[PDB]
């Protein structure tokens, strides 16, 4: 029943850094168990036994505690750590896990490729227009995208997703999505997407016209 | 070698029952105990409960007392987790576990990848597939509107495009659900050669390749 805390959920790190997450527990614990779990993967057995370490795992991990605060430590970073690391208890009942920490690779900031696009033939057909605006390959994660329409702020009727973090150069992306009727978009001329990055010292706008 | 295979995805209506399965294979079914584990999506790990298939042992975590139901076939090495009386809480990934009998020094070594039930009275929907072209590398795109059950499938070129494409995570508009995908390649490829995204909504066996043209 025991209620696991855990350290900084959002936690950067670069390679070759140290990292080290820690699990609190509500009540005295014997023993604790971490997981990792990947982007909509199973959760795989990471450590066990408090520090055993458990099948598949390189000697950089190391697990410890012994107490009512426990902690797993990685001493030398590398890319393919990327990934939420849970903390269980098996002493009390029922079994009980942590909140979970998010590790993620920390590289040099990247800017993003924007790019605009006007909506299709058949969605105007079917009597619809959507505006979509992708964001590619950036670092870091944080990002606001702003709409203008006539130069002016759409408030409402938006829609933003973001990918996790990419495998090979550890950086993310983007769609923003603009939905409206197909008589309110044949009724304005220009649509901008304009985004705010911490690289730039201005925003990255794309637009484009109806009349083309 | 060790593996255990669930259920595909579920989409029930409010009230009604659910029965999600683990299947085992590849060791002794009598010498491991089964324990099920939920993950609403987003949020962290839960327990329900373990089931030890010789003893017919059940232990729920006393939470899902009322909820879940624990059984097991042993013919085909199978165990059973029923839920009953559904609402839009019990949406989550369930996963299963397996952990040796009489060990402690032991874990969870082996699970059995994830199956997302979906609780809600929302009538299955087909997706709308648009293309999306622009107007030295060129970004493409299709997009994936108004599908409910999820999820769906984005490949381009029947997978002949892999490097160089960001599929984004689907979103609820009002309530039906919005995916967008994105390639890019080089302006040397494109129009000269065909690009066409394929999608499949396997909920209502559609499977849709949209060709991108460049607009007049």
């Amino acid at each position: 029943q025991i209620v696991l805390t855990q350290s900084p959920a959002l936690m950067s790190a670069s390679p070759g850094e140290k990292v080290t997450m820690t699990c609190s527990a509500s009540s005295s614990v014997s023993n604790m168990y971490w997981y990792q779990q990947k982007p909509r993967s199973s959760p795989k057995p990471w450590i066990y036994l408090t520090s055993n370490l458990a099948s598949g795992v390189p000697a950089r991990f190391s697990g410890s505690g012994s107490g009512t605060s426990y902690s797993l430590t990685i001493s030398s970073m590398e890319a393919e750590d990327a990934a939420t690391y849970y903390c269980q208890q098996w002493s009390s009942n029922p079994l009980t896990f942590g909140a979970g920490t998010k590790l993620e690779l920390k590289r040099a900031d990247a800017a993003p490729t924007v790019s605009i696009f006007p909506p299709s033939s058949e969605q105007l057909t079917s009597g619809g227009a959507s505006v979509v605006c992708f964001l590619n390959n950036f670092y870091p994660k944080d990002i606001n995208v702003k709409w203008k329409i006539d130069g002016s702020e759409r408030q409402n009727g938006v829609l933003n997703s973001w990918t996790d973090q990419d495998s090979k150069d550890s950086t993310y992306s983007m769609s923003s999505t603009l939905t409206l009727t197909k008589d309110e978009y044949e009724r304005h001329n220009s649509y901008t997407c304009e985004a705010t990055h911490k690289t730039s010292t201005s925003p990255i706008v794309k637009s484009f016209n109806r009349n083309e | 070698k060790v593996q255990l295979q669930q259920s595909g995805a579920e989409l029930v209506k409010p009230g009604a029952s659910v029965k999600l399965s683990c299947k085992a294979s590849g060791y002794t079914f009598t010498e491991y105990i089964i324990h099920w584990v939920k993950q609403k999506s987003g949020q962290g790990l839960e327990w329900i409960g373990w089931f030890y298939p010789g003893s017919g042992n059940i232990k729920y975590n006393e939470k899902f007392k009322d909820k879940a139901t624990l059984t097991a076939d042993k013919s085909s090495s199978t165990v059973y987790m029923e839920l009953s009386r559904l609402t839009s809480e019990d949406s989550a990934v369930y996963f299963c576990a397996r952990h040796e009998d009489r060990n402690y020094y032991s874990y969870w070594d082996y699970w059995g990848q994830g199956t997302t039930l979906t609780v809600s009275s929302a009538k299955t929907t087909p997706p709308s597939v648009y293309p999306l072209a622009p107007g030295s590398m060129v970004t493409l795109g299709c997009l994936v509107k108004g599908y409910f059950p999820e999820p769906v499938t984005v490949t381009w070129n029947s997978g002949s495009l892999s490097s160089g494409v960001h599929t984004f995570p689907a979103v609820l508009q009002s309530d039906l659900y919005t995916l967008s995908s994105s390639v890019t390649v080089p302006s040397s490829t494109w129009p000269s050669e065909t690009v066409t995204c394929n999608v499949a909504h396997p909920a209502s066996s559609t499977k849709v390749d949209k060709k991108i043209v460049p607009r007049d």
